[PDB]
RNA sequence: GGAUAGUGGCCUACCAUGGUUUCAACGGGUAACGGGGAAUAAGGGUUCGAUUCCGGAGAGGGAGCCUGAGAAACGGCUACCACAUCCAAGGAAGGCAGCAGGCGCGCAAAUUACCCAAUCCUAAUUCAGGGAGGUAGUGACAAUAAAUAACGAUACAGGUUGUAUUGGAAUGAGUACAAUGUAAAUACCUUAACGAGGAACAAUUGGAGGGCAAGUCUGGUGAGCAGCC
């Protein structure tokens, strides 16, 4: 038979369910950034967990070990590109100081709010899912899309929508027609 | 010290000693002897199906007082005879003799549950319909 | 709006008397472009007969506006007719669909014939006499 | 009731065009269950009467199965006799299976 | 010495009395095919591997053998053992642990569908053949992304935030002309027309003494609840 397709699980569940102090901290993030699930938080903390595991491992290696040089530089370079880590803090020891809010701040859903365009993080989510936002030429409709530092110049309304320059939507057209027809009465 | 050999070539004695002492662990002994195949009503399966022989009431152990409702069942694969609890009170109206039922463990890994002396299994389905669906009036039992 | 056609990664392939390339199409404000229209515009730009042009395998970008596919142009109508798969020629109407029986029926006929030795003009006569 | 009381198999006919009436049609099903039934089969015979595309037939068939399963949760299939494969399947069951 | 493609107690004649073991031989058990591997992340370990790749074995059970470079072959043959089919009662024929399907079993598992277009293999061969293989159907095993509403006005209260009458905008679920897709089709991606105000286009499953988030509420009662207390 054909070779197996590989797949993997992307989140982890907190090991004590009813730790009351934790429940409060999670709900503030969801209200601040307009998330729909706790899973959206678990996903981020799962990624952050693995980054620390790798970084902490490398720090056992001596400086000028060729592996620490090669892979350590890759990891730092890759986080700077998305803007999670400042290019001032461009050193491996600072990777251990990142926290969840550093990643949520970079989601397309929040960037479309900080730029204007929308007027709440709840309004921003609606526009993305309804296909009004484009990055460069490509229409994007996923809220969790991580905006790389180059792309921020190119976020704007899509060419093929109202707000972007196309024809009015289905409901505006219906209203104009009935009123025009009645105005002929 | 510590009453166990430490020497660098002593490996044979250490491992042999460990084997002899694992037989005191209770669940370990069950696997190696294969006890769940040779005995216990389910042959190591999580469920079994059986036929209802008669209807019973079982009074609670102290301090409580209540005649709790149970049935005798005979398992189809083993022919062994067992007593099972029926949840949700008035659901006892849905079970009658020569019904076929699906049984599950009563949650305590072969021990009886709570007040009830010697009752280890609970009914899950009757005649192919679930008791929970009957209790909530979601389905209907065809007679036989 | 005007359609724009572009070709990329152009290879000349003397071993099969053809040119082969990527076809890239921009088409704002319409759903897509038909293969039949692409075949015409490619024919006049490469100065070929329309029957020597073959085009397949398109998909259109998410959010629309662009499509990408693959294209061939043969050095003659005769050479196209020998190297091209028959199913593509049917799409272009350069060949006629053959009318064989269903796959299960053909197999069952074969197994009946295996039971006859020789041509079977005899035996038929013997059965007629019975 | 007297006829169905003696059967090994009861074949329930359903219509794709008109749904069963609560004042009569359902009372048949309800009464037969409470006297007891040796076995039961769900059948459709006229689903092509609402053809536009057979996906529209599938939409109806799913509704009938969900309805039928309410009374007979042991069964999850209703056959369409307009299709040779289903009708042969039904015939085989009556011949081969025990009640 | 014989036999084998060939070494060798592999077998035969004659001769000697040896070989293994508490560093566990021999015997018994395995709900035991071996390995690459899988789950569980402080470290050391514990449990599992019938199953996509590599190697072994078998074609109901034992034995024998023809053809051939290669078989102790089972979609080859012969006999016995156990099953079992047709008949004019003289005889003849058999092997799904290939694909699809049926009975039985049980807690426990899909269509008697389309095709050689792709991957490759075989033949005297570019061309024929391939249930190997691919396509679609069934499919809450497991996995990825992610709808069920957003924003103004008015009235009221608060310091730009809550609580109720009212107005334009936005969109896919769904349906459908067309093109694209494909061996031919279905679906996805794209798109003319249609498609929301209780936006009935209506989200469930378990809990509220403690472990362990959340009721001195309110009506009934004096069989029920509870893994544990």
């Amino acid at each position: 038979p054909r070779a197996p397709r590989t797949y993997s699980k992307t989140y982890s569940t907190p090991k004590r369910p009813y730790e009351s102090s934790r429940l409060d901290a999670e709900l503030k993030l969801a209200g601040e950034f307009g998330l729909k699930n706790k899973k959206e938080i678990y996903r981020i903390s799962f990624q952050l967990s693995k980054i620390r595991r790798a970084a902490r491992d490398l720090l056992t290696r001596d400086e000028k070990d060729p592996k620490r040089l090669f892979e350590g530089n890759a990891l730092i370079r890759r986080l700077v590109r998305v803007g999670v880590l400042s290019e001032d803090k461009k050193k491996l020891d600072y990777v251990l100081a990142l926290k969840v809010e550093d990643f949520l701040e970079r989601r397309l859903q929040t960037q479309v709010y900080k730029l204007g365009l929308a007027k709440s993080v709840h309004h921003a989510r609606v526009l993305i899912t309804q296909r009004h936002i484009a990055v460069g030429k490509q229409i994007v409709n996923i809220p969790s899309f991580m905006v790389r530092l180059d792309s921020e110049k190119h976020i704007d309304f899509a060419p093929t929508s109202p707000f972007g320059g196309a024809r009015p939507g289905r409901v505006a057209r219906r209203n104009a027609a009935r009123k025009a027809e009645a105005s002929g009465e | 010290g510590k009453g166990k050999p430490r020497g660098l070539n002593s490996a044979r004695k250490l491992r042999v000693h460990r084997r002899n002492n694992r037989w005191a662990e209770n669940n370990y002994k069950k696997r190696l002897l294969g006890t769940a195949f040779k005995s216990s009503p389910f042959g190591g399966s999580s469920h079994a199906k059986g036929i209802v022989l008669e209807k019973l009431g079982i009074e609670s152990k102290q301090p409580n007082s209540a005649i709790r409702k149970c049935v005798r069942v005979q398992l189809i694969k083993n022919g062994k005879k067992v007593t099972a609890f029926v949840p949700n009170d008035g659901c006892l109206n849905f079970v009658d003799e020569n019904d076929e039922v699906l049984l599950a463990g009563f949650g305590r890994k072969g021990k009886a549950k709570g007040d009830i002396p010697g009752v280890r299994f609970k009914v899950v389905k009757v005649s192919g319909v679930s008791l929970l669906a009957l209790w909530k009036e979601k389905k209907e039992k065809p007679r036989s | 709006d005007a359609v724009t056609i572009r070709t990329r990664k152009v290879i000349s392939n003397p071993l099969l008397a053809r040119k082969q390339f990527v076809v890239d199409v921009l088409h704002p404000n319409r759903a897509n472009v038909s293969k039949d229209e692409l075949r015409e515009k490619l024919a006049e730009v490469y100065k070929a007969e329309k029957d020597a042009v073959s085009v397949f395998g398109f998909r259109t970008q998410f959010g629309g506006g662009k499509s990408v596919g693959f294209g061939l142009v043969y050095n003659s109508v005769a050479e196209a007719k020998k190297f091209e798969p028959t199913y593509r020629l049917v799409r272009y109407g350069l060949a006629e669909k053959v009318e064989k029986a269903s796959r299960q029926q053909r197999k069952q006929k074969k197994n009946r014939d295996k039971k006859i030795f020789g041509t079977g003009k005899r035996l038929a006569k013997k059965v007629a006499r019975r | 009731l007297d006829c169905a009381k003696v059967a090994d198999f009861v074949v329930f006919g359903l219509s794709g065009v008109q749904e069963v009436d609560e004042e009569f049609g359902e009372q048949i099903i309800r009464a037969l269950e409470l006297q007891g039934i040796a076995s039961y089969i769900g059948v459709i015979s006229n689903l092509s009467a609402v053809h536009e595309k057979e996906k529209f037939q599938l939409d109806v068939k799913q509704s009938l199965e969900s309805y039928f399963k309410h009374f007979f949760p042991s069964e999850e299939r209703v056959y369409n006799l307009e299709k040779n494969s289903d009708a042969l399947n039904v015939l085989r069951t009556l011949c081969q299976r025990l009640p």
